[PDB]
């Protein structure tokens, strides 16, 4: 059972934009051996389930891969957009697995 | 490519028992312990439990525990969620996983109605 | 000894091994941080 | 071969072709060291 708080307000952001949203993880999310936190990201659109947006809190999924990459040593988390297009406008989900009772974030809305 | 084909959504009554099967292609279950997950409208998604198919040994989350049962099926490529004591709450989407360092696959999407 | 070779192969002449008669252990590819992308189809990474 | 004082197998002439290999195993001689030889397979 981790807290998991995401940013609560809808960011209204012009076309081509960057965007500053981050969700703080409690509890630390670290891993022996493997650095690389156990936070995955997701990209959830209205219709279709979400989908892996950034696993392993830094790995571009194959599909639209315009960065995504984030820094955190596990208490923060980073996902900033430089451009936002059509596919950008969507929710985003940030999941932490180290911890095996695991919880969704509250969602961060985004669009054009 | 590998897809989730889960069962189209249907009416249940309360106080009824719902079995929801999630099919695979391209693999089988034996290498794939699925999770499951219900997204909550307008509501923060959560996560239900995992199940194995051999000694599936299922572990639900402490609001779920001993709420959803959720059975997974050696053969047939299928897995099946029941749920039992639905209420208008449990009106969600449910969801399919390939447990890998996320979600990889969810399913297209089940709403479990409850009404008359 | 694969992951450990000096020099890989060329990508359009990607070597193609088969192993068998032993037993594979996954552990080390866990435990080990340099891998950046463990993307896994049709399989978990976990019942390997 | 000379230098080995001895018939070294120059190479395989077993097989014309070695197409679909599946399996392979090696272990320790047992047809090399008069003395009766019985096997069964
Ligand atoms: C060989 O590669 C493995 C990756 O599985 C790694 O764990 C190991 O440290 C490597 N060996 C050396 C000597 O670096």
């Amino acid at each position: 059972d981790i807290v998991m708080t995401q940013s609560p307000s809808s960011l209204t952001v012009t076309a081509g934009e960057k965007v500053t949203m981050s969700c703080k993880s409690s509890q630390s999310l670290l891993n022996s051996g493997n650095q690389k936190n156990y936070l995955t990201w997701y990209q959830q659109k209205v219709g279709q389930p979400p989908k892996l947006l950034i696993y392993w809190a830094s790995t571009r999924d194959p599909g639209v891969p315009d960065r995504f990459t984030g820094s955190g040593f596990g208490t923060d988390f980073t996902l900033t957009i430089s451009s936002v297009q059509a596919e950008d406008l969507a929710v985003y989900y940030c999941q932490n697995d180290y911890s095996y009772p695991l919880t969704f974030g509250a969602g961060t809305k985004v669009e054009l | 490519e590998v897809q989730l084909k889960q069962s189209v959504a249907e009416l249940v009554r309360p106080g009824a028992s719902v079995k929801v099967s999630c099919t695979a292609s391209g693999f089988n279950i034996k290498n794939i312990y699925m999770h499951w997950v219900k997204q909550r409208p307008e509501q923060g998604l959560d996560w239900i439990g995992r199940i194995d198919p051999a000694n599936g040994n299922s572990r639900y989350a402490p609001k779920f525990q001993d709420k959803a049962t959720i059975t997974a099926d050696t053969s047939s490529n299928t897995a099946y969620l029941q749920l039992s004591s639905l209420t208008s709450e449990d009106t969600a989407i449910y969801y399919c996983a390939d447990e890998g360092w996320g979600f990889a696959n969810w399913g297209q999407g089940t709403l479990v109605t409850v009404s008359a | 000894e694969v992951f450990n070779a000096t020099r890989f192969a060329s990508v359009y002449a990607w070597n193609r091994k088969r192993i068998s008669n032993c037993v594979a252990d996954y552990s080390v590819l866990y435990n080990s941080a340099s891998f950046s992308t463990f993307k896994c189809y049709g399989v978990s990474p976990t019942k390997l | 071969h000379k230098n080995n004082k001895s018939w070294m197998e120059s190479e395989f002439r077993v097989y014309s072709s070695a197409n679909n290999c599946t399996f392979e195993y090696v272990s320790q001689p047992f047809l090399m060291d008069k003395n009766l030889r019985e096997f069964v397979f």
